[PDB]
């Protein structure tokens, strides 16, 4: 029942790390080996989705959805700019525009990628768990027959009541499917680690 | 007098529930001692024929 102010709201406290230490690692960046930066911002990006994966309930207040933003703050923090330099390593600076050109095509593609795959994940898994709910409203279940009683208690036709179980069950579903995608993002993060370390020592 | 006493007759002997199918048995919601109205679920049959 967010609105979209208080929607975007929720995610102000990424930027208040990197708006502090991007300097800071900027002007330190003369003595870090930058993979070992990938590295840990691979490793925030998992610890942050797994905190999200283990933690989303449906009462769950402004503050249960700001913390992990907040510690993904430096997993954004030390991201960009470390992989950037590996990207543009030892490159003239003449052809410096068409790297560019080439780094960001494929940034590019690979967000219109996951944007593609995660909303149809999430609306199929929904899908299997609403299937996997519904079972059990059923006669022949105490804690069952309650829950009409209680609804045509407030005036509500058997119909409409059976409309608000099947909404109440839509929305358990898409939170236990949002919680699956990420800990699936998590664990995928966890793999995409080592991968930095197959790059030569040039950087300069 | 006499279609009083059979009305009566058929209330006595419907209190024995039977069965008016072949089948088995899958949902249970009668434990003993429950109140039980001709409108309360109780069982389930399923036959396995066609």
């Amino acid at each position: 029942g967010y609105t979209a102010t208080w929607a975007g709201l929720a995610s102000a406290p990424v930027g208040i790390i990197p708006v502090i230490l991007s300097p800071i690692i900027g002007r330190f960046a003369h003595k870090l080996d930058m993979r070992r930066l990938v590295t840990f911002s691979f490793i925030m990006y998992a610890v942050c989705f797994y905190w999200r994966a283990y933690t989303f309930e449906p009462g769950m207040d402004f503050g249960a959805s700001a913390w992990p933003q907040f510690i993904q703050g430096f997993a954004v923090a030390c991201f960009f700019m470390p992989l950037t330099t590996i990207t543009l390593s030892g490159l003239p600076p003449e052809r410096l525009a068409a790297a560019s050109s080439l780094s960001n095509f494929t940034r590019t593609l690979a967000g219109s990628i996951g944007t593609s795959i995660t909303t149809t994940m999430w609306t199929n898994r929904e899908s299997m768990h609403h299937a996997q709910l519904t079972e059990s409203v059923n006669p022949f279940n105490p804690n069952a027959q309650a829950m009409y009683s209680q609804l045509e208690g407030l005036g509500m036709t058997q119909q409409q009541a059976s409309g608000w179980i099947a909404q109440q069950i839509t929305n358990q579903g898409l939170i236990i499917s949002a919680n699956e995608i990420f800990w699936m993002s998590a664990g995928i993060f966890l793999v995409l680690l080592g991968l930095v370390w197959f790059a030569k020592p040039p950087f300069g | 007098a006499a279609t009083e006493v059979r009305n009566a007759w058929l209330a006595l002997e419907r209190t024995r529930i039977i069965s008016p199918m072949t089948g088995y048995v899958s949902r249970r919601a009668v434990q003993p001692g429950a109140q039980i109205s001709p409108t309360t679920p109780l069982m389930a049959v399923v036959p396995a024929t066609n």
